[PDB]
RNA sequence: AGAUGGUAAGGGCCCACGGUGGAUGCCUCGGCACCCGAGCCGAUGAAGGACGUGGCUACCUGCGAUAAGCCAGGGGGAGCCGGUAGCGGGCGUGGAUCCCUGGAUGUCCGAAUGGGGGAACCCGGCCGGCGGGAACGCCGGUCACCGCGCUUUUUGCGCGGGGGGAACCUGGGGAACUGAAACAUCUCAGUACCCAGAGGAGAGGAAAGAGAAAUCGACUCCCUGAGUAGCGGCGAGCGAAAGGGGACCAGCCUAAACCGUCCGGCUUGUCCGGGCGGGGUCGUGGGGCCCUCGGACACCGAAUCCCCAGCCUAGCCGAAGCUGUUGGGAAGCAGCGCCAGAGAGGGUGAAAGCCCCGUAGGCGAAAGGUGGGGGGAUAGGUGAGGGUACCCGAGUACCCCGUGGUUCGUGGAGCCAUGGGGGAAUCUGGGCGGACCACCGCCUAAGGCUAAGUACUCCGGGUGACCGAUAGCGCACCAGUACCGUGAGGGAAAGGUGAAAAGAACCCCGGGAGGGGAGUGAAAUAGAGCCUGAAACCGUGGGCUUACAAGCAGUCACGGCCCCGCAAGGGGUUGUGGCGUGCCUAUUGAAGCAUGAGCCGGCGACUCACGGUCGUGGGCGAGCUUAAGCCGUUGAGGCGGAGGCGUAGGGAAACCGAG
């Protein structure tokens, strides 16, 4: 289930493997920045899996 | 404890509703029912007196206690929330930017 | 909770491994007196049930 | 001669409106469940009570004659003199009220304890004080009993005990219904209950163990082993252990031989015994005494003590919005912005991240409670070889009779415990490895202590595909109450005005109650056990209908009358005609003169756990799958193959095997 639940979404185009983070610190503003400028509008709801 | 809440007796304003934008001074605040008597809310009472004692009472329309959420402080600048500073001792209150 | 097999029925009947179940012919150990060399022999094997092979399948079930 | 509208004392059906009543909806300080925290109180008088206490006080709460409270240390920073308004009188930035810690007072009962007693009452002895105070009375201190050590004796001195606790825990006692479709052995069950004891736990515990591995290595708890081994009127049923995988981890003191010593006893001795000190603690056996070793510095290190971190017992900081717009009321709708390690939730007149309370994150202790988590000290502890054969726990081992425990019901019946009788030995000793013998092998009884892992939840906190006032604790409300019992004991009902009391001044009818105005409110069929207001049931007004009529009350047709529609048509009523044996249950059969139901409204009955069997959707496939548990999370998943099902059957078994 897991990796068809990725793979679904992927399919779909929307599985985005990111690396870039210039949210330096704990402050949304740097995030919404940097999603804003990651094409991520807001207007989709995302699962940001994270280390 | 921990009954204590915004302001206390001085210069309020009123954002509630039949007395919005309003203003004056808070000359009571009953914190049991956290509320506060300002000069806004004020319906007629018509009854003579609970007690038989000074025969006349009064068909005043004195002052209504008010909800303490709907009063907000104000100085300088008009309508401000409450930040809190310890002094180089004690422990005032500043305001939204500014002193007291 | 956990069935309990029936210790009466397991000491007297084994079940064959296809689903079949097998027991001694009966009377054999009592009645005997001088009965035809037939009848004691064929009281010697034994032999398959019917419909209540079922039921004491339903008491072996953890065995 | 004939024909057939009207009439309602009353009744019926329908429609409107009200009364009664309190269903439904929504609301929730309360309740339930799980998890986590925390866990004893008492003669320094507990638990739980009685009486009393406020300026005026019925009850609740608080407190105790100093009696809504007194002293001090913290916290907090404008209000306060509880629920509680009113008469009446005060306190607070010289920082109160409140919260946290400690302290003081603390009547009488109650283990109740100077004595008595029908709990909250009555009466004293001893010392000292008060009133003129010897008779009387009051005030403070003191005097119960039992256990152990001191007291040589008597008497006193000191230490402890007593009683309470929701559940949990150990020990001493210990049922029956029921199951066996009867019943008596069995089962229920060592359960319920009684009793004594223990403390945040209890119990158990460093093998005289288990049991077949020339293996493991205290105890306790969870998986598994396993519904196996076995038990059993071989009925119903009952039901282990070893081993493997986890949590936790811990090991110690003493008795005896032998040396010193103090006491009193006598048969006076190189002694008997008691008390204290040293010595000693083992199963590759250990110790004692003598000899030899060099046998000392270190090495081990607390479960006890000391300091500290941390933690509970009050709290503090804490980002971000303003005007329009509808309204009784913006947080809704709009326009333009902002915060976010904070968009969990609650409130504000309605629907709020930015208004209040909070949340994220981060601060805090003078005092009291906790604390090996860290560090420090103290107790205690550590070796070899030879000889000597001194010691190694007694009415015990052991044997027999009677029995309990164990899975073990006398069974071939061992082992652990022991009421009766007989009755040893100290390592050439003694138990055990399922009657007995032999061999091989495990272990050292008859003295005590030991944390943790485990159980429970009165108490606090968190959470919930948990309840939402006939539910949920019996109790959301001054309930273990009212009320019922002689007494154990039984045991209810009862929540909601509104955003705010603005709780309707004043006039009118009236004795009052209750109304009609007026007035408040957005709302008064929200007006006071007042939100929503269903049903039975009562009532007024209106349409149609009925006094020659025969019936499970309806249904089918035609017509009249009343009402809606442009029309056809639809609704209400019922004149006449046709047809017609209520519902439920139980039965071969009920309309039944068989059962049940006065009517309405609400509560009310095939569930869950584990195991099994068939089907079914889906993953993998000679493979499949994990259980406790560990890691992570704070509504995340992952690891963990111990173990289980399957791949070979057949036989009672030895055994053999596509047979
Ligand atoms: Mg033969
Ligand atoms: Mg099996
Ligand atoms: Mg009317
Ligand atoms: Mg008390
Ligand atoms: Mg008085
Ligand atoms: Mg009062
Ligand atoms: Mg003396
Ligand atoms: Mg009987
Ligand atoms: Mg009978
Ligand atoms: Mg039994
Ligand atoms: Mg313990
Ligand atoms: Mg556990
Ligand atoms: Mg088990
Ligand atoms: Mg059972
Ligand atoms: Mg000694
Ligand atoms: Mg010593
Ligand atoms: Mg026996
Ligand atoms: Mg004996
Ligand atoms: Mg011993
Ligand atoms: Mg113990
Ligand atoms: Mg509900
Ligand atoms: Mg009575
Ligand atoms: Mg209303
Ligand atoms: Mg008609
Ligand atoms: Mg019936
Ligand atoms: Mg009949
Ligand atoms: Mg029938
Ligand atoms: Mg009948
Ligand atoms: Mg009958
Ligand atoms: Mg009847
Ligand atoms: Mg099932």
């Amino acid at each position: 289930g897991l990796a068809m639940a990725v793979a679904d979404r992927a399919r779909e185009g929307k599985l985005l493997l990111v690396e870039a983070f210039a949210g330096v610190n704990g402050k949304t503003k740097e995030f919404l920045a940097w999603a804003k400028e990651a094409g991520l509008d807001g207007s989709e709801s995302v699962l940001l899996v994270t280390g | 404890r921990v009954k204590m809440h915004v302001k206390k007796g001085d210069t309020v304003l009123v954002a509630s509703g039949k007395y919005k934008g309003r203003v004056g001074k808070v000359k009571e605040v009953l914190p049991k029912k956290y509320a506060v008597i300002v000069e806004g809310v004020n319906i007629v009472k018509k009854a003579v007196r609970v007690s038989p004692k000074y025969p006349q009472g009064g068909f005043i329309e004195k002052e209504a206690p008010l909800h303490a959420s709907k009063v907000r402080p104000i100085c300088p600048a008009c309508g401000k929330p409450t930040r809190v500073r310890k002094k180089f001792l004690e422990n005032g209150k500043k305001i939204r930017v500014c002193a007291k | 909770p956990k069935m309990k097999t029936h210790k009466g029925a397991k000491k007297r009947v084994k079940i064959t491994a296809s689903g079949k179940v097998v027991a001694m012919k009966t009377g054999k150990r009592h009645l005997n007196w001088q009965k035809s060399g037939k009848e004691i022999r064929q009281k010697g094997r034994k032999f398959v049930l019917a419909k209540p092979e079922a039921e004491r399948i339903k008491l072996l079930l953890p065995y």
